[PDB]
């Protein structure tokens, strides 16, 4: 609302748009993680293997992408989060039903 | 308890690739020899250490005659004095420290073989301290027989001035003035401290040389096999 | 005629069996004159301040 | 089929050396392993050879370290070389942990615990190598330190006495501290090997911080080849000091031999010990001042435990790279401070110093994370 | 007739030098005016010393 | 894991020329240059500024404590 | 089709001797192999010493 | 090997850092003598095969 | 200590004012022998049972 300044700021500090990533190709892979990635469609499977492919790259490099073809803030959609969501909420369940 | 550290002098040795100037070790030695040697020892330079630096095979023979040593038994079982040879050491004034303390007041001599690296500031510092002497502050004074000198730590030393002009006649035959002897000395218990000095040195360039030749080498292989990945391009292409 | 590299290639660099003698020649060829090049560097930037250059004044 | 995956020992040399899937991206701080490698094997070698010339009687030992620098062959390079070697050794520690920290490969819990044990073995062995040329600083040093465990109630000063073999460090403990200090290296090695066998089974991490099984290149050529460019910048680095500045390194006063009754001016550990002195000297309180000195290494344990953010590495986090390099910094201040006298304004300074460590770590980096995380929607 | 002494009183007469050394001559003949204070004159003269023993170092050894 | 199980991917290709039929260095001043500027200037206040505070806290300790070793006027 | 697949531009990263692409790599192979086998064999003489 | 002329002071120093040392290289080499039994198994009393009956 | 002169004298003090150093002592120095008889026994199995194909 009010912290949208420092989010759009942050954003491109943080930087990971310069390599063509977005959000959800930084979450560090935990066992959660691993299974949404597992339950992703053949589609955003596979643009998920090139972004990371195409930033690792970059990263070799010690280069970023030209500007145009950095991520923006607006477009970054979070495409990990209905899979993920849904694996931590079925987890939870079972940790309930353990006890 | 106030501090001041001693100067940066230009020494001819000062530079990476610089070495020991062996003429002034040759003198600085004359100068252990005719004026500390009664006061400290220098256990671990021995006369055949001198061969190949400052003097001769001959000349360090006669250097080492010159001077009693202690040897035994002989079949008799009695320990006699003997004239030097190259391998005895130069030889300690006391039998032991506690002797060494009696005839200098209470404080000890310490020993010159390492003087130059067991002391912050080095040959600078020892240098400063030789020719540092002088007359005490008003406010001041130490116990009769504590000299002054500013280079000292607390500002007062337990060792009556040793070097002024012409103490000594050099060998060579350079005008010994005290900023003369005080040079030469310290060239020589810089050598005396660290003989691979000049080695040492000689290695640097060598080693310098080669890490020049062999690092943009080396570098070059590295480049070479990872152009295969700096050149590669990517292509994603979906059905 | 083939360029230089080239010449060193055919003749040295083909068979790994003489790129290997050269490596072995060239060691020889280059430590000799590697040492005494540098020494002679060493020896001038110190003119005059080793026993090797003052050794004549008691022989 | 070839025999390299054939061949008992060759099968396990190709698939942790040769064929090795290593990350595309990983950069000069993954050079340091190698480099912590061969500066345990250059230790190994030159110390040897050191061994074949010492001796750990407390009226020869001195004696025996200047007789290698003076009349053994080679003696002195050699000397020189593992003492500069120590410092290499423990500037290469420092960065590999560094990387650690930054980039998060501590999340490989059995390869960084296995790694604090490697750490506290290093200075373990490095605390007794210093004491083995008997100078005042050795003995003195030596002396201090291990006297802090006399702070323990009830046993600590049993526990002080029996290191020590006597009443103070004298003729028991150089001896035992020469055979601790002889073996030790070789636990190191096989602890190591263990770091690496464990290493193995995740593979390396790189400075995304991001999963990089999509893009893996073979050990053999890419990094043998940086790992040599790495091996001679080290020997570089090793020999500019040992030809140069031998001395540069160390302290003076360990130029005297040892004596019980003359106590040197300003007594302190060397170098890579400083940061942790620092903070000892810190707390007014002995015993409190030697569990801060423990725990200042020990917390090294605890750093996965205080991970908060949802990414792993430090790249693509702009707060936590600033408190990280703060933490560098105020550990570059640590040791400064270790390095100066008890008095003002370096007391307050070391405080301050030794509380932004612990707040650095326990407080500030962990909230940084989860702000981080919050500034994008996590 | 040693090149020190020459060195040492050619520096001396440098505006550092002989600003520092009034500094020397203050205390001087203030601690040695006034009767019975602790205080002495270390200080100064290091301060002098200090300044003038740079400048001696910077040109001592081409005389040797 | 064994090149061949790493993991699965698709639809990616990947050019790449001989070391033999290529430069060690290309463009290794008019593009290195550069690139060691940008990313210099994108660490620079992240890295620095505590660096500076050390540089800072060290020079004020330093001669303060010279400061508190010379007598006071009094 | 897998026919609108052509090989990127590496003028770039070429060697001058392999950029001319209508004349044969052949003549230079003799040569672009000693450079970069000379580089490592004078290493080899280095590392040896 | 003796560091002199006769078996004397750099002998005696050598030798102990190099009796040190071996045992250390024995365990060494002792666990790749295991590694390489561990490829067959163990021989037996009858000299033959055993596969059938461990 | 491996010192010509201490050496001789190390070992007895081991002996006599190091706590149980004897009885450490001459287990190292049985033990060496008991190594021995271990090595030539195992040796001999691998001889007669024919494991040396191995
Ligand atoms: C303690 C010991 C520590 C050992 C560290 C190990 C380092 C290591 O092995 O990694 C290779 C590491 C990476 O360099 P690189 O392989 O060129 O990668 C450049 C990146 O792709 C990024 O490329 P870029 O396009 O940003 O260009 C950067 C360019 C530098 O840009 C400039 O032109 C300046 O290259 C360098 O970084 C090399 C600096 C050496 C300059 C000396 C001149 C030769 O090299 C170095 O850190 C420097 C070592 C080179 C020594 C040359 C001596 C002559
Ligand atoms: C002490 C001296 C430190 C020297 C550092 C050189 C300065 C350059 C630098 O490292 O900063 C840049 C910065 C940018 O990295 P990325 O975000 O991954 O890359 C983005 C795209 N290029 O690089 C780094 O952060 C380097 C990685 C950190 C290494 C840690 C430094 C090690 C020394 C400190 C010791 C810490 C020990 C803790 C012990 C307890
Ligand atoms: C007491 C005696 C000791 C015995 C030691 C034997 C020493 C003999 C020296 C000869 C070594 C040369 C052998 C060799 O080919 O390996 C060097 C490597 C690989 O070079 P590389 O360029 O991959 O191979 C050349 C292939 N060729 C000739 C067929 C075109 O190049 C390197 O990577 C090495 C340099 C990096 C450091
Ligand atoms: C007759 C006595 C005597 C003579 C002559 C003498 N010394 Fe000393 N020296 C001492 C005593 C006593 C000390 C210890 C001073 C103390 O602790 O206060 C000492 C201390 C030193 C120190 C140590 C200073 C320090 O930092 O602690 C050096 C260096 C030294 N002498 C060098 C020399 C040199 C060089 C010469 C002559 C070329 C020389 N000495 C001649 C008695 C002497
Ligand atoms: C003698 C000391 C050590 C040796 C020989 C050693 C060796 C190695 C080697 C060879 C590697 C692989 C190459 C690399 O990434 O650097 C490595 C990785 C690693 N070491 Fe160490 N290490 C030592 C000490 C430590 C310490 C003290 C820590 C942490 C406190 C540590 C934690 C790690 C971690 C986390 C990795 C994984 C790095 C990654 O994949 O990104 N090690 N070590
Ligand atoms: C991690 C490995 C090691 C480290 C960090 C290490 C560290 C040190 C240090 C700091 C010193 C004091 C150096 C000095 O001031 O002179 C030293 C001395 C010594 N070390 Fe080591 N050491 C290691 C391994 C070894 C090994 C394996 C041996 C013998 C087999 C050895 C034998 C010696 C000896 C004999 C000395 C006394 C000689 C000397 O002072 O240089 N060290 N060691
Ligand atoms: C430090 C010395 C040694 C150690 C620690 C050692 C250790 C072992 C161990 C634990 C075994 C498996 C148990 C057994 O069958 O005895 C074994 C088997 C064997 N060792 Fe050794 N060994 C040593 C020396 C030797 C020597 C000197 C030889 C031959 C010259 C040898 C040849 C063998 C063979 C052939 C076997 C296989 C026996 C079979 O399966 O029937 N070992 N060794
Ligand atoms: C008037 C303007 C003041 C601003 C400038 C500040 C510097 C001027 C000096 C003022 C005094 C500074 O305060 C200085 O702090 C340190 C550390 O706490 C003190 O040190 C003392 O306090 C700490 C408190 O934990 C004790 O553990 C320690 O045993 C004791 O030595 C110094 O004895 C004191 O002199
Ligand atoms: C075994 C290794 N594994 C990995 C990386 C980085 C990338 C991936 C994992 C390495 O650099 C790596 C490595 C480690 C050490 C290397 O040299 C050695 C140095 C010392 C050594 O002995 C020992 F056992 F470590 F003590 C064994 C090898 C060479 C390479």
């Amino acid at each position: 609302r009010w912290l949208e300044g420092i989010r759009k700021w942050y954003y491109n500090a943080a930087g990971f748009n310069k390599l063509g990533l977005m959000r959800d190709d930084t979450i560090h892979e935990n066992d959660d993680v691993k299974e949404a990635i597992r339950r992703l469609p053949e589609n955003l499977y596979n643009d998920r293997v090139f972004r990371i492919k195409r930033a690792l790259d970059l990263s070799m490099r010690q280069q970023i992408l030209p500007k145009e073809q950095w991520t923006k803030y607006e477009e970054d959609k979070s495409y990990l989060e209905p899979y993920l969501k849904e694996v931590i909420r079925e987890r939870k369940e079972r940790e309930e039903w353990a006890k | 308890d106030l501090e001041l550290h001693p100067p940066s002098y230009p020494w001819s040795h000062r530079g990476l690739l610089s070495s020991l100037d062996h003429t002034s070790i040759r003198r600085g030695f004359q100068v252990y020899k005719q004026v500390c040697s009664s006061c400290h020892s220098m256990d671990y330079v021995a006369y055949r250490h001198l061969v190949g630096v400052c003097y001769t095979e001959d000349e360090a023979k006669a250097l080492a005659e010159e001077v009693e040593v202690q040897d035994g038994p002989n079949e008799d079982g009695e320990m006699f004095m003997r004239p030097g040879k190259l391998s005895d050491y130069f030889p300690k004034p006391y039998p032991n420290p506690e002797a060494a303390r009696a005839a200098n007041n209470g404080a000890l001599p310490p020993d010159l073989s390492y003087i130059v690296r067991a002391r912050h500031g080095g040959e600078d510092y020892v240098f400063s301290l030789l020719t540092g002497y002088c007359e005490p502050p008003t406010g001041v004074s130490l116990r009769e027989g504590l000299y002054f000198n500013p280079y000292f730590p607390g500002q007062a030393i337990g060792m009556a001035p040793p070097i002024y002009n012409e103490v000594l006649e050099f060998d060579d035959g350079t005008p010994a003035t005290m900023s003369q002897v005080a040079k030469d000395v310290c060239t020589f218990l810089r050598w005396a401290a660290e003989p691979e000095h000049d080695h040492r040195k000689r290695m640097g360039l060598k080693m310098l040389l080669m890490m020049g030749l062999l690092l943009p080498l080396v570098y070059a292989m590295k480049r070479h096999k990872w152009s295969v990945l700096k050149s590669r391009k990517l292509a994603y292409r979906p059905p | 005629a083939p360029t230089l590299t080239a010449r060193l290639y055919s003749l040295l660099f083909r068979r790994t069996s003489t790129f290997a003698l050269t490596i072995v020649v060239g060691a020889l060829f280059f430590e000799r004159a590697f040492d005494q090049g540098a020494d002679a560097i060493y020896e001038h930037i110190n003119e005059g301040k080793l026993w090797k250059h003052i050794k004549h004044k008691y022989e | 089929t070839n025999i390299r995956k054939s061949h008992p020992l060759m099968k396990i040399v190709n698939n942790a050396f040769i064929d090795l899937p290593a990350p595309s991206n990983i950069s000069s701080w993954w050079n340091f392993g190698s480099l912590l490698g061969i500066c345990l094997i250059l230790q190994i070698l030159t110390g040897l050879f050191l061994a074949m010339h010492y001796t750990s009687d407390t009226t020869t030992a001195f004696s025996s370290v200047t007789h290698i620098c003076r009349d053994v062959n080679y003696g002195w390079i050699i000397r020189y070389m593992h003492a500069n070697g120590a410092s290499m050794f423990f500037i290469c520690l420092y960065m590999h942990v560094g990387r650690g920290l930054y980039y998060g490969s501590y999340t490989f819990l059995e390869t960084w615990n296995i790694g604090v044990i490697l750490l506290l073995t290093v200075m373990a062995t490095a605390f007794m190598g210093y004491v083995l040329p008997w100078g005042q600083m050795s003995f003195w040093g030596a002396t201090v330190i291990t006297n802090l465990l006399s702070a323990i109630p009830y046993i600590g000063t049993n526990l002080v006495e029996w290191i020590w073999g006597g009443f103070s460090v004298d003729k028991a403990t150089l001896t035992r501290f020469f055979a601790f200090h002889f073996i030790l290296p070789f636990i190191i090695m096989a602890i190591a090997m263990v770091h690496l066998l464990f290493l193995h089974e995740t593979g390396s991490n790189n400075p995304t911080g991001i999963s990089s099984d999509v893009d893996k290149i073979p050990f053999h050529p890419y990094y043998t080849i940086k790992d040599i460019l790495g091996a001679l910048l080290l020997i570089l680095a090793l020999m500019l000091l040992v030809l140069f500045a031998p001395d540069l390194l160390g302290d003076p006063d360990n130029y005297t031999p040892a004596n019980p009754l003359n106590t040197p001016p300003h007594i302190k550990p060397e170098w890579y010990f400083l940061f942790a002195y620092a903070i000892l000297r810190s707390i007014p309180n002995k015993l409190g001042g030697v569990l801060a000195l423990a725990f200042s290494i020990l917390i090294l344990a605890l750093i996965p435990l205080l991970h908060t953010s949802k990414q792993r590495s430090m790249m693509f986090r702009p707060l936590s790279q600033c408190l990280f390099w703060a933490l560098v910094a105020d550990l570059l201040t640590l040791t400064w401070i270790g390095g100066q006298p008890v008095e003002h304004p370096y007391i307050t300074i070391g405080q301050l110093a030794s509380v932004l460590y612990f707040l650095l770590i326990l407080v500030l980096m962990p909230t940084a994370g989860t702000i981080e995380n919050k500034l994008l929607k996590w | 007739v040693d090149p020190l002494t020459t060195v040492r009183e050619q520096c001396e007469q440098l505006e550092k030098c002989v600003k520092a050394r009034e500094r020397l001559e203050l205390c001087d003949e203030r601690v040695s005016s006034r009767s019975q204070t602790e205080e002495d004159c270390t200080e100064e003269l290091l301060d002098f010393l200090h300044a003038r023993d740079h400048c001696v170092a910077h040109k001592l050894f081409n005389s040797l | 894991r064994q090149f061949g199980h790493l993991t699965r991917v698709r639809h990616v290709i990947t050019y790449s020329l001989s070391p033999f039929e290529q430069r060690a260095f290309p463009h290794y001043f008019s593009k290195g240059i550069p690139n060691v500027l940008r990313r210099t200037r994108a660490c620079i206040l992240r890295v620095a500024p505590p660096f500076v505070a050390f540089y800072l806290v060290y020079t004020w300790g330093t001669q303060e404590f010279e400061k508190s070793k010379r007598k006071n006027p009094a | 089709s897998h026919t609108d697949i052509k090989v990127p531009d590496f003028s770039d990263y070429r060697r001058p001797e392999v950029l001319d692409s209508t004349k044969s790599s052949k003549e230079s192979s003799e040569a672009r192999k000693g450079f970069s086998y000379l580089v490592t064999a004078t290493t080899t003489v280095g590392v040896a010493y």
